[PDB]
């Protein structure tokens, strides 16, 4: 029941009467566990934002990070380090354009690598997690560019420089399987594979259509690239798997997250991230809630818990608050973390029982983006 | 009465007495049966048309008579921006003071002048009828006044019901009488989201109500010479087409190498494009304003050529805060726009999209 | 208030979130911020591209296609701030889709999202 | 009682069915006037901010202006221009800082200039008014520069270049008098007077001490240019008035805020500019409330009113919010302005009755720095 | 929470406003972005430079020079914000005055303001 | 036991038998009425001692011992800094270590072994019967007991109250029994708010029982070769004191140059200032740390002289962190700090203070 706080400040009471000395320092963060967490804050589009770096067990702020306008965040798996790929402007949000990512060490902070971007390539856009994508030997950085056509840009972190950018189809988001190849979701209904030499035009393979065109696919999917299982659900709730460990696109069976009663009854998925994966328990999490078909966009108050393999439902939650992205540990007995953006709140949830365990507040202007590392 | 008066301008319309050798009337480069262009293969092509002696070609493309007569007369707006008129370059008024222009034109119809105009009115019973019924006793004794009455009558007839039916599928959609394709709407959608709807549409915010797919301004969208058709033309080599500063008493140097937004319109059916019908191809006309956005080699090449577009006959002036909409148009884009612009064409000329 | 609930369309004030012509507006009104409806604020730069929605209008009971352009090379205004997503799509149908920043074409290549006016360009169909 | 949203929504009803069209284009804000009002948001030290350009008659916001880490604003009096010194980092609040000017057409509200300050020499600190100044003809801009130690940079507006920097005595604020003089307030009591060159040392004269080292001047005094009054309140609403309309410092008598009783009862100014002046009416205008002696910043509900020659209370206005800041219009019939820094509302009063008109919300993060030219 | 009402300090919460120490801080608690009472969180740089203010501690009566110092090089960590102004003086004495940004003598030139942090530097008088 | 050992010390203090030519003792370059230091004129003024032998000069200022008690053994903290320890490069461990080395050292006192300092305890019936009531029957007789023994009595003499009295006036003030003038005030809160505190308090953070201005660790602050003292040590133009890495078993070149933090009490009346004397006035010694933070002219000029301050004896490890605060102290500053640390005197040295 003692808070954080108040443990503080006996500590620094028994100090301060045993005359204690301590040298005012910077701090390290602790090292990168499977508990920490990512919180960025877009910021309704504000030109500068933030990012939160936390201790989920604790429910502690351990450090944070400055980012520009709408900046795509990666964590490496491994917990070796952390990046964004940013924005800047020579007068806030007027003159010369800068687009560049940073690689940060994860302990200090520090940045490690700061590599310009030219011709200013990223695409500008509310926050999605996988419109920016690491390799998973961690050695490239893919992000994507919508103007003046979609494009990938590979930069090399390993020697710290952009490449080149890839022409690609009328693709979008980007799944990477291998250190030269990344999966793109197509406006034809189709994937995209993208395999990249060193040099030259990328082999690009498209798959079958694995969707009709008047079924919505949501800007959130979750993407494992441990697992290569790619999570993409509809707006209706209906959940696409996809499988990429061997190197190949396999669609596995559709899933539905609701019931067809509950579907007549007006329950919808909606948020932003509305889909957590946990890839040990092989467990699919989704924000639903009764809605309008057009507010897709807004608060979820309740998940609902399945088996990727069979599709049963294994749990339902009522949140206790307006939660907008949900994301989820990556160890066992896992955290569920449930991101309000109205309350600027992380609450951080038992994923078995769905209990509310703690909450850090004051995170920003319009959190909106969970990150977590999967490290085992 | 104004009934009668576009039924006299029916007949002027398909009469060859209006030429020199009486070898060619307003039908003839202006086909009904082509939405009223000119179907004839000339030295350029289709690019320029033949005039009366078999032999001149103009310098310019001959545009559609459907829908000029939305058209407003020409005048300069609050924002001092040139809009209306008649001709590629704005220097008729409007339809009245174009129509007798082709009939002196030495390398159109050919006549002389007025007085060899109304001669050959004179020559025609049904038209002593015709004419004095509605101007008087003694008007084609008077060149300058039947002059002005034929060209009266032919305005009057391009302004009836015929020439702008308003039946094109676009038309028929926006009544809530069937529904675009998916293709179809795609293209529309893109159409009024992409840099497109900036001139190519009447007003630029709000509806309508006649909508004809062009904002009457004239811009210069950076083409090139068209190399056959300019040496067809005769008018040499040295020569530059200035667009708008051709207009008599336009002055302003930022107006050299614009050109009127032509409406699109059975745009299908009425190839080839632009001003001097440098491209055969809808899609080329399309692909085009790509080399303002698109990085990709492909879009510096004219397919038609597979040689690059050439540079502007005028370098200045260009409408660059439009063109470079940072956007590129990719081949899924240019099909839905080709099948949006089919819309566009006319109910009787549905037959010749095939 | 009930977020979830179906949008309710009115007419009589445009600088709240359920104004009709904001069905699928995206950041903030920038009547709120110097602009008007249809106009951008002083020292921001007006994008030529859209994103572009069929908006009910309650008044006529037509439907009008508005074309949401934004006034971008300010920060985000902070004022009148509205998330609206009336027939919005995903991103890889970009021409309806609200979460990007549509500042292409902008003077000055302007990014910065500051606000967004909604001007109708059409009758829906 | 029609709001402007509802007469705008009225007004483009009326446009939809008259058929009436309109180009969407960048506005003009309206002609500066003596009822514009001007809200700086120093957004709590946050890197970037925001100056809101009000409508006080219509309660309308009618521009923004975006600026960088605690920019100082200025406003010319005689309505042909706005102007602040300002500071960027080339990333968001890191790396490095460039210090400069820019000065803003009144109308468009565009940069026509933009000043390199070399050295980054600007003085960072929660926003004081006065800590960077126009001259009475508006050709130069002075600002404080603290570190290394006390001095005043010259910035030549006309020829749009920085000039040289002023070595001081221990003095704060800046207040011009004259095209090449400005006063300062020193440590020992004194005011100084500086007179300036394009080179050579300036001549720097002290004034007698006019205050005990334990009567405390608050760091917003108001500064009347075009009368050369200088009001200036203790922590105990004693006021200092100093003439300085001959060109030298005339020390007037002081005046008594708040009466004898109240101070009993616990009575003191407090807030952020705690203090207005109005020219034309020679009154003063003073935030108070009951509190604690070292609760000087925080928020009063309460503005007395005061004739600056007798010192004779004419008011005391309720104001009904938590007002941290004021500033008048400086017409006939003026406007009380009321900033409330926890509300984020500017609250619009009638200066006579005292009376709320209407009321400007939404105005940043933490805005605390109202402006007004004085054009008559 | 009676803003006005005379400050009244605790010794049993660090991250609260009216813990002792925090008697003249302006800005943030470090504690609460992820640094501690006398530590500033990681990649920001502590300044050398401070404010003082004499803060009474409640656990044992005794007063407190409190040499504040900011983390700097980050932007405001928007955690935990408090304004105190115990004995807290005009900028004219700026060794009380806690307006200023001071961040002097931070590494790698840093002047943004992130946070404060709260350590004992004497006892008072 | 603890009363004897001290007095034995006290005696061998002013001895002058402890010196070759018998002219000197601790009390000539440490004398009790000059705060321990030595009042003595010498070929570079006072900023180096001349030794027994009436010729040699030393090339380090003589510092006081008041307060040295206090000073813990040298040691290296988890930090990686050095700590504590005796002399200006702390090569000496402790107060003990320390002790017998002028007695040895041909440049001060001059004896040339243990077995000559032994003989002249020898010769002495009081120490006779001092020595060996504390030590032992038959010290004297052992050279290496008998220089041992006289170490530990004059390192525990140096312990007494005598040399750390705590009786200043900024000592009566912490007790409340007086105040501090406003300009003392200023003086007090400009040291703890500026970079002085950063080396010239015992901590880091929290309060001090015992308070003597110094955190006892290493610093180049980057000083020039005093010229007239450097001349008179005969050391040569070529010679660099390297500080802290002249001590044995000190072998990292980070440590080149850096000196022990002297402790701030008495400083007032303990003039020449710095590990060479470079400096006459406290004023001066003030200011040297201006020329890392001003940016006028006159920052860069060594008052004393009109001429630079010089090129530092060690140009590496300098203390750039700490002695770059960004902010110039002002002469009411330096008022003010001149001030304060004049309550640093301690009260039979007051009236000291006018000259
Ligand atoms: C020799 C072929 C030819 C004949 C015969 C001809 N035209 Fe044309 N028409 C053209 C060309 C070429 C242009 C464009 C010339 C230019 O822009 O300078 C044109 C332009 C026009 C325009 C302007 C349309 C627009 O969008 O700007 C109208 C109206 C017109 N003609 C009507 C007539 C009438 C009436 C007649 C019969 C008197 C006629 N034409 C005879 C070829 C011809
Ligand atoms: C800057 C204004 C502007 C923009 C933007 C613009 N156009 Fe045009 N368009 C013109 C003008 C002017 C011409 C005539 C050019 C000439 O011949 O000199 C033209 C010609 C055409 C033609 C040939 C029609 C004919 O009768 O010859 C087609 C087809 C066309 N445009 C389609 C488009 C499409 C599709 C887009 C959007 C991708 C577009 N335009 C963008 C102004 C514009
Ligand atoms: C010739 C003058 C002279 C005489 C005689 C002398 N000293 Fe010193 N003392 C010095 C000098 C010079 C230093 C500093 C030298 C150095 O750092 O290498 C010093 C340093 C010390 C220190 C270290 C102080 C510190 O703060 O680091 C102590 C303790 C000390 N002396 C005590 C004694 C004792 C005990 C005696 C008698 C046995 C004595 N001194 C005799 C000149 C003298
Ligand atoms: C970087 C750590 C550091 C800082 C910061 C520092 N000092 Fe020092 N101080 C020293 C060291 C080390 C010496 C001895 C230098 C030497 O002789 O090599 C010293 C010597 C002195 C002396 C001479 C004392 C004597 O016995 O010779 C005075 C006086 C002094 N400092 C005052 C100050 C004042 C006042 C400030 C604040 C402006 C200050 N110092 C800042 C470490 C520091
Ligand atoms: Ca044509
Ligand atoms: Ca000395
Ligand atoms: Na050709
Ligand atoms: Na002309
Ligand atoms: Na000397
Ligand atoms: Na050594």
């Amino acid at each position: 029941q003692e808070t954080q706080g108040q443990a503080a400040a006996r500590a620094a009471a028994a100090d301060l009467a045993a005359g204690q000395d301590d040298e005012p320092r910077i701090l390290e963060a602790p090292a990168p566990d499977a508990r920490r967490v990512y919180v960025n804050d877009p910021a309704h589009f504000a030109a500068v934002t933030q990012q939160f770096v936390i201790d989920g067990e604790a429910g502690r702020v351990i450090g944070m990070i400055d980012g520009g306008f709408l900046p795509n965040p990666v964590v490496a798996d491994d917990g070796s380090f952390i990046a964004h790929a940013s924005t800047v402007f020579s007068r806030i949000a007027r003159g010369e354009r800068t687009d560049y990512v940073e690689v940060f060490d994860p302990v200090t902070l520090l940045p490690t690598a700061d590599i310009e971007l030219p011709d200013a390539p990223r695409f500008l856009v509310g926050t999605y997690p996988w419109m920016t994508s690491l390799t998973p030997d961690g050695k490239t950085l893919l992000f994507y560019q919508f103007s003046p056509a979609p494009a990938v840009g590979v930069v090399d972190l390993e020697g710290k420089a952009f490449k080149r950018m890839l022409d690609v189809p009328d693709c979008y988001h980007i799944f990477p399987t291998a250190p030269d190849t990344f999966f793109m979701h197509c406006r034809d209904g189709s994937l995209a594979k993208v395999a990249f030499g060193t040099e030259g035009t990328p082999e690009i393979t498209h798959t079958e259509v694995f969707h009709p065109e008047d079924e919505f696919l949501i800007n959130h999917p979750a993407y494992s690239q441990k697992a290569g299982r790619l999570v993409w659900p509809t707006y209706t709730g209906k959940i696409h798997q996809i499988d990429l460990s061997s190197g190949d696109a396999k669609f596995l069976p559709a899933v539905e997250a609701l019931t067809e009663a509950e579907r007549a009854d007006g329950w919808r998925p909606g948020g932003w991230q509305q889909v957590a994966y946990h890839r040990a328990l092989d467990r699919i999490y989704l924000l639903v809630d009764q809605r309008d078909e057009w507010r897709h966009k807004t608060a979820s108050r309740f998940v609902v818990v399945l088996d990727a393999k069979t599709g049963e439902r294994l749990a339902k939650f009522e949140m206790g608050h307006e939660i907008d992205s949900i994301n989820v540990s990556q160890d066992e007995k896992p955290l569920l973390y449930a991101l309000s953006t109205g309350d600027k709140t992380l609450y951080i949830h038992d994923a078995e029982s769905g209990e509310e365990l703690r909450s850090v507040n004051q995170l920003g202007h319009g959190p909106q983006v969970i990150t977590t590392a999967d490290m085992g | 009465a104004d009934d009668a008066l576009a039924a006299l301008g029916a007949q002027l319309f398909v009469d060859p007495a209006l030429s020199r050798n009486a070898t060619q009337s307003c039908a003839t480069c202006h086909d009904p049966a082509r939405a009223f262009t000119d179907p004839r293969e000339g030295k350029a092509g289709l690019a320029v048309s033949v005039g009366d002696d078999g032999q001149s070609h103009g310098d310019r493309n001959t545009p559609t008579l459907g829908y000029a007569a939305l058209v407003p007369a020409f005048h300069r707006d609050a924002n001092g921006k040139y809009k209306g008129g008649q001709f590629w370059d704005g220097r008729a008024d409007d339809l009245k003071q174009q129509a007798g222009q082709p009939m002196l034109n030495p390398v159109e119809m050919a006549m002389p002048d007025r007085a060899a105009v109304a001669a050959r009115l004179r020559d025609d019973p049904a038209y002593r009828t015709g004419f004095e019924a509605l101007f008087g006793k003694g008007v084609l004794d008077d060149p300058e006044r039947a002059f002005d009455a034929a060209a009266e009558a032919l305005a009057a007839y391009q302004a009836t019901g015929e020439f702008s039916p308003f039946d094109s599928k676009y038309d028929r959609v926006m009544r809530g009488e069937e529904k675009f394709t998916p293709l179809e709407e795609f293209g529309y959608t893109v159409f009024i989201t992409w840099n497109c709807r900036l001139c190519h549409m009447q007003r630029k915010q709000g509806v309508a109500e006649r909508e004809t797919f062009t904002n009457f301004e004239y811009h210069n969208i950076g083409l090139p010479v068209n190399e056959t058709a300019r040496e067809a033309s005769g008018l040499g080599a040295d020569h530059v087409d200035h667009g708008l500063l051709a207009r008599p008493g336009i002055e302003d140097p930022a107006q050299s190498g614009r050109f009127k937004v032509p409406s699109l319109r059975n745009v299908a059916v009425t190839g080839p494009y632009m001003h001097n019908g440098v491209f055969t191809d809808l899609r080329t006309a399309i692909l085009f304003y790509n080399k303002y956005t698109s990085r990709r080699p492909e879009a510096k090449i004219n397919p038609e050529t597979g040689a690059p577009w050439g540079e502007p006959e005028v370098a200045r002036n260009l409408s660059l805060a439009e063109l470079q909409s940072g956007l590129m148009l990719d081949d899924g884009r240019v099909d839905a726009l080709v099948a949006f612009l089919e819309t566009l064409t006319d109910r009787r000329y549905e037959p010749l999209l095939e | 208030t009930d977020p979830r609930a179906k949008w309710v369309p009115q007419d009589n004030d445009i600088q709240a979130c359920d104004y009709w012509r904001h069905c699928s507006i995206d950041g903030n009104i920038c009547d709120c911020s110097g602009g008007s409806l249809t106009n951008c604020p002083p020292g921001t730069k007006l994008a030529t591209a859209s994103w572009v929605a069929s908006c009910y209008n309650p008044t006529d009971g037509q439907s009008y296609l508005i074309a949401y352009r934004d006034c971008c090379g300010y920060n985000v205004s902070g004022r009148c701030p509205c998330l609206n997503t009336e027939g919005e799509l995903p991103v890889y149908r970009p021409e309806f889709a609200n979460d990007i920043i549509w500042c292409f074409g902008a003077e000055d290549d302007a990014m910065t999202y500051h606000c967004t006016i909604s001007p109708i360009v059409g009758k829906a169909s």
